[PDB]
């Protein structure tokens, strides 16, 4: 239909990788 | 005059091929895409109010093959609604095929396909990091200036169901009301400082309390507390941004109050990353589709 003009929750398979030490880079 | 379905068909012909097959559209077809997309961008708000269901994607950076994989997993339009967070060109080898397909889908579906402005949709940046060299080699300098005029009209932020705030970079110390974004006039360049700059450049940082100097040399960093205060002030539930490479394609921050999306796998070479796409259904129930490197 149309997209352009509730609560946000996550599915069971979604894991929280915040404190998992996942590496991230701002550039290369 | 703009044969949109033939352009899309030629762009999708290399589907099923080994990564690297080019699609050489005509200069007039690409210029037609830019002009028609530009007028559609200007007719729509600079702060998009969107509705679920839709799929949100991060940086592509000219990796056209992985953009087609992303469309295969989530469904080519109009099977699914799409929102891209910017950074479509530079670094990659096929920035032209990438941006042309996204612009064509924006023209073919102006109410179910949306593109936000990243810091690489800027002439000061993409002149250096690859897109200008790709335009000069395969076309001419004049077509690159046409892309710039189109990039200067891209929307800056999007809000999904009044609950998910979306931008390329992140928050700004000059962002107090959403009306400040809506009043930004287009076409416009990306300044070195201010609200528009921070929305395309800023980053979250765990080891920063409040606002700090960003080591990119541009904009600022913000902590988990700036996110929580920003969400509470505007009754938002989640910040959705990109702009940073992440190992799993996504990365949570501030206890799932902010997420970083990156949709270009094997981006750094010295660091192997995956690509991710965020799926949001009508009830704002979100999940992640992961694009494993090829
Ligand atoms: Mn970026
Ligand atoms: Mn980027």
């Amino acid at each position: 239909s149309l997209t352009i003009k509730k609560k946000v929750e996550w599915t069971s398979d979604t894991v929280d990788n915040e404190h998992m030490g996942r590496r991230s880079s701002k550039c290369c | 005059s703009l044969n949109l379905d033939s352009i899309i068909g030629r762009l999708l012909e290399v589907q099923g091929s080994r990564p690297g097959k080019n699609v050489q559209l005509t200069e007039n077809e690409i210029r037609g895409l830019c002009l028609k997309s530009r007028e559609i961008f200007l007719s729509q708000p600079i702060l998009l109010e969107l509705e679920a269901p839709l799929k949100i994607c991060g940086d592509i950076h000219g990796q056209y093959y992985d953009l087609l994989r992303l469309f295969e997993y989530g469904g080519f339009p109009p099977e699914s609604n799409y929102l891209f967070l910017g950074d479509y060109v530079d670094r990659g080898k096929q920035s032209l095929e990438t941006i042309c397909l996204l612009l064509a889908y924006k023209i073919k579906y102006p109410e179910n396909f949306f593109l936000l402005r990243g810091n690489h949709e800027c002439a000061s940046i993409n002149r250096i990091y690859g897109f200008y060299d790709e335009c000069k080699r395969r076309y001419n300098i004049k077509l690159w200036k046409t892309f710039t005029d189109c990039f200067n009209c891209l929307p800056i932020a999007a809000i999904v169901d009044e609950k998910i705030f979306c931008c390329h970079g992140g928050l700004s110390p000059d962002l107090q009301s959403m009306e400040q974004i809506r009043r930004i006039m287009r076409p416009t360049d990306v300044p070195d400082q201010g609200l528009l700059c921070d929305l395309l450049w800023s980053d979250p940082d765990k080891d920063v309390q409040g606002w700090g100097e960003n080591d990119r040399g541009v904009s600022f960093t913000f902590g988990a507390e700036v996110v929580a205060k920003f969400l509470h002030k505007h009754d938002l539930d989640l910040i959705c941004r990109a702009h940073q490479v992440v190992e799993d394609g996504y990365e949570f921050f501030a206890k799932r109050q902010l997420v970083t999306l990156f949709s270009a796998p094997n981006y750094c070479g010295e660091f192997d990353n995956a690509g991710a796409m965020m799926s949001v259904d009508e009830t704002l129930m979100c999940s992640f589709q992961i694009l494993k490197p090829a």
